[PDB]
């Protein structure tokens, strides 16, 4: 079968990113802004954390646009603890 | 069938071809199987005013049920159903022009379905011992 | 971890189970023992 | 050589070995509908394919050619092995299957019309339960085509598309029938395939012939007698292992089963139309451009049907051949005993035997083969009496308590020299030992 | 004139392949049927 | 650019297909050469 | 030529099976030379 | 052909365009050591391809059925072998 698939033995990227109070700038820039060309291809960690030995599942959000401002569609994929968001709208995307 | 999924209707094989569905309306699931193909094999004699046809690897009840209804006389033999030739296999003849296979011949006078012995031992009735 | 890798137009032999589930698969063009796998279009190619 | 004297290693025990040897003679007998395989149900191809003519009447043409080739060599190939068969109506295989110690119920099957399609021997079912595609194989797979089953039989869907695999003119059951008439002919008289003599005396003779003393053969005759029926129950125990024999008879079947499944996946190539499906093109196009695409599909369903009867006319050529060699077998092995060395297998061979096989006949060939060895000084020839030489018939001469003996070349066992076994000359030939005290 | 010449060709041409190939395999065996007469010549008529 | 490559394709897999039955014909042929060697070294060379 | 589907998986097939066939020749016609051959350890090509 | 050769090679070109002849499971070398070894097995004991007996008294013997006397036959026995090396020194001198 011809389809949209991976190249067997490349390098998969992790570009998730953890911060606590501070964003850096530089996480903002190349290489975490990548480029799209035909697609991608994700396998996500479910980052299961716990509060009062209560299960929660929480993992980055990914956005996929041009040039991220309210003239342009940007595409937006959010989990919500077991609900996954899934958004294309004219959104003012943050500089950070 | 259990392999539809909930986005899933048609069973493809390796080949592209449908082989199965299931209905978007009732969700009851089919296998798709192609329809009898075949062909006649018709023994003929110049002397004869018909022919003999065996209907290969079928049996006589699916012929006349499922392919076409005739008048001639049939018989279940082991090649398939045979027509307008009687069933003679307890007979043998050591030449034949309507070879049929695994040792049968359609032999005309109406036509025959005998066994085909082209050669046989020259016996003798000496002791062994 | 949010692991990403590029995608695309690729021909790959997708093997299916008895219950439909792919089970198994091989990018044709990666390698040469994965070209083998896909002329002989089975995952474990005979000795040759 | 040391004097007139050289070094040679000659048996001082022998066993008999038996080699298996599958020769194809026959193969499935193929039958493409080039109408029914090219164009299917649609009227639109058949109204095209009518424009290409003769091309469908050479390929039926070709391949009923061909076809009738293999039932005519099977024709020979069954005469060949009841040429010259006779057999004394008292023979009943059920209580008639050994002599002089050698047994042959297991290459031997029930005789006579009695028995119906049951003249098959042990040997021949152990070697046909291994082969599922046989001519009764063909039979039954093609009759569960309609018996309803959800299982996708492969040859099925070929003979749906009008590829189907004709039974041979003769079953494998007559086969088996003519290979056991051959068989009993040479073990009770007449003995028609054994020189006209007991099948033991033949045997017995037959070793002689390469060099053995008959003073050992007709005293170890239980040894030589037990060793022929090891060497057979070695053959047939040489069958549940991985075995050349076994092996070239599953190729037969693996290769057409092979080509006939690559000739049915022609009816999925495109061959650059817009789809391999006759049913697609017609619900897409109307006639002046689905007879374009249709006419692409004729052209390379054509053109691979011509690719496969050119690969049959080539294989069955092949498959003459070994039939022609078979035949040459039967008649220069089983039947007799041709003064050729290598013709009926390899090493000393003393005589061969032979059972049908699934699309040929297998060849038990049984050789003399010696177990150890006696390195001896020999002399090719002598200088005796008045300068008349004299040379060794199928030995040598030993100086066997420093007088002059004779040993066969193939058996170790020195005896007196005389006009029995030596080829006398009026002039002895230089370098021929000189012994003026012999004779 | 030439797209209706060109299907004539091309099913001309396709039938001589053909006709040449069966050709090919007819010849083989009159070769062996030679080989056998030659044999027959001789081991049955100059010698036995 | 399709349809003359299409053109090219089929010319050249009709000879390919032409060479291969040639090619089948002539081993027929070369296999008849090597037994009748095979029965020349045993009934000419290692005996008479 | 992707479109085209078996044609040159069916060449590369047929030549292989004809080149397999002229490997088994060849093996046939080696085994029929050394056949029952006994040489003595003693020979030696600089002195016999 | 990956030689730096102003000569253009025609099994190069052919090889280039996918034609390629390779080469035997057994080399032509295995073939003459074969070749070698069955001609040494008829001139010395224990005579493996000579009929068990010395090669000039297998030559006599086969001359002597054709129904010609063994006594001219051993009392010529160098005219004989050198009759026979001159026929194989025909055969060589026959290629040029
Ligand atoms: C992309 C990346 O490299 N991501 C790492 C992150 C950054 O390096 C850091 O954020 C950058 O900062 C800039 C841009 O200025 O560091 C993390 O580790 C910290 C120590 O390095 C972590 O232990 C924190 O340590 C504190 O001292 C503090 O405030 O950093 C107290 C705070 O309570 C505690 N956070 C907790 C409890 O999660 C983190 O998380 O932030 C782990 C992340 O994988
Ligand atoms: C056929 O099967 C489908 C899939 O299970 C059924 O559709 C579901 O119907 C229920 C009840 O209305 C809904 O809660 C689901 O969300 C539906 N799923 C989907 C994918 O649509 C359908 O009802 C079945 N119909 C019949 C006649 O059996
Ligand atoms: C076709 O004829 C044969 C031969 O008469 C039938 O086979 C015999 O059937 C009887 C029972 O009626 C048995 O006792 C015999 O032993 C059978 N002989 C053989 C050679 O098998 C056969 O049943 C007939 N078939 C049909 C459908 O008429
Ligand atoms: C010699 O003749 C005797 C008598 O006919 C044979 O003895 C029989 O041999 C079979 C084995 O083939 C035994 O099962 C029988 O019990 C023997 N019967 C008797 C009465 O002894 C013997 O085989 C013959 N031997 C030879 C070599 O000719
Ligand atoms: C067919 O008829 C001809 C002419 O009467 C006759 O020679 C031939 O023997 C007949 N054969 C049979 C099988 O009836
Ligand atoms: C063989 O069978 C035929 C037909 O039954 C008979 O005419 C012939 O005489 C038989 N063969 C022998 C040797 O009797
Ligand atoms: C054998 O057949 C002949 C000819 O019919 C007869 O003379 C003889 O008596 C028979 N012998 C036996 C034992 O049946
Ligand atoms: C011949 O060999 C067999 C098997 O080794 C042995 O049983 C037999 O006693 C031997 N006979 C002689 C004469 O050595
Ligand atoms: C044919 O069908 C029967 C009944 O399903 C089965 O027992 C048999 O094994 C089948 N044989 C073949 C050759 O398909």
């Amino acid at each position: 079968f011809t389809g949209y698939f991976p190249k067997s033995g490349a390098n998969f990227r992790d570009l998730s990113l953890k911060g606590t109070t501070y964003l850096s700038t530089l996480w903002y820039q190349k290489p975490f802004l990548s480029d799209f060309n035909n697609g991608i291809f994700s396998r996500v960690k479910n980052t299961k954390l716990y509060v009062n030995k209560t299960l929660y599942s929480e993992f980055s959000t990914i956005v996929i646009g041009s040039v991220f401002i309210n003239n342009s569609y940007t595409i937006v994929v959010q989990p919500h603890n077991g609900v996954l968001e899934i958004t294309a709208c004219q959104y003012t995307m943050c500089e950070y | 069938a259990v392999y539809y999924n909930s986005w899933q209707n048609l069973l493809y094989d390796s080949n592209g071809n449908i082989i199965g569905f299931k209905d978007f309306v009732t969700n009851k699931t089919y296998n798709i199987f192609p329809c009898y193909a075949g062909r006649v094999s018709a023994a003929f004699h110049q002397n004869a005013s018909s022919l003999a046809l065996l209907y290969r690897n079928l049996k006589c009840s699916y012929v006349l049920n499922n392919i076409s209804l005739t008048t001639q006389p049939y018989f279940d033999s082991y090649l398939g159903c045979v027509f307008n030739a009687d069933n003679l296999t307890d007979y043998s003849v050591s030449s034949c022009a309507l070879r049929m296979g695994s040792g049968f011949c359609v032999d005309y006078n109406s036509y025959r379905f005998v066994t085909f012995e082209p050669f046989n031992v020259s016996f003798v009735n000496d002791s062994i011992e | 971890q949010y692991w990403v890798t590029p995608l695309s137009k690729r021909q790959y032999l997708l093997k299916f189970d008895n219950r439909g589930v792919i089970t198994n698969a091989v990018d044709c063009s990666s390698s040469f023992f994965s070209e083998i796998q896909c002329k002989t279009k089975s995952l474990l190619p005979n000795t040759g | 050589s040391v004097g007139g004297l050289y070094e040679i290693k000659i048996p001082t025990n022998f066993t008999i070995v038996g080699q298996e040897e599958f020769i194809q003679t026959n193969s499935p007998k193929v039958t493409i509908d080039c109408s029914l395989f090219v164009c299917s149900n649609y009227a639109a191809c058949h109204d095209l394919l009518s424009e290409y003519g003769t091309f469908c009447d050479n390929i039926n043409s070709i391949l009923d050619e061909v076809n009738g080739l293999l039932d005519t060599t099977q024709l020979h190939v069954a005469d060949t092995l009841m040429q010259g068969v006779t057999l004394s109506s008292n023979l009943n295989t059920n209580l008639h299957f050994d002599v002089d110690n050698i047994n042959f119920k297991s290459l031997v099957g029930c005789l006579g019309p009695h028995c119906g399609s049951s003249s098959r021997s042990f040997f021949e079912d152990l070697l046909f339960d291994k082969v599922k595609l046989s001519d009764v194989g063909f039979v039954e797979a093609y009759n569960n085509c309609t018996g309803g089953s959800e299982i996708r039989d492969l040859l099925c869907v070929q003979s749906f598309n009008g590829i189907k695999v004709l039974p041979p003119i003769l079953s494998e059951s007559q086969i088996s029938g003519y290979t056991t008439a051959a068989t009993v002919a040479a073990m009770f008289p007449p003995w028609s395939a054994a020189a006209g003599i007991p099948f033991s005396l033949n045997v017995q003779y037959r070793i002689n012939g390469l060099g053995v003393t008959m003073d050992v053969l007709n005293k170890n005759q239980k040894l030589i007698a037990t060793a022929f029926n090891n060497a057979l129950l070695s053959i047939q125990n040489g069958f549940s292992a991985p075995n050349s024999a076994l092996a070239k008879i599953q190729s037969v079947v693996n290769s057409n089963a092979q080509a006939l499944n690559s000739l049915l996946q022609q009816l999925f190539n495109k061959f650059g139309a817009i789809s391999s499906s006759l049913q697609e093109i017609l619900s897409r196009l109307d006639p002046p451009e689905a007879q374009v695409q249709i006419d692409r599909l004729i052209n390379g369903r054509l053109t691979a049907l011509n690719a496969y009867v050119s690969q049959q006319l080539s294989d069955i050529s092949l498959v003459k051949f070994g039939a022609a060699l078979a035949m040459e077998k039967v008649n220069e092995c089983v039947k007799s005993q041709s003064p050729r060395i290598n013709f009926c297998g390899n090493g000393n061979h003393i005589l061969s035997l032979v059972q049908n096989a699934p699309y040929g006949l297998l060849f038990m060939h049984f050789s003399y083969k010696p177990i150890s060895f006696k390195t001896v000084l020999v002399s090719p020839g002598l200088c005796i009496s008045g300068d008349v030489g004299i040379a060794p018939k199928q030995g040598y001469f030993i100086k066997h308590n420093d007088h002059w003996m004779f040993t066969g070349s193939s058996y170790y066992y020195p005896e007196p020299i005389s006009d029995k076994n030596v080829v006398f000359m009026n002039t002895c030939s230089v370098n021929f030992t000189k012994a003026p005290l012999v004779y």
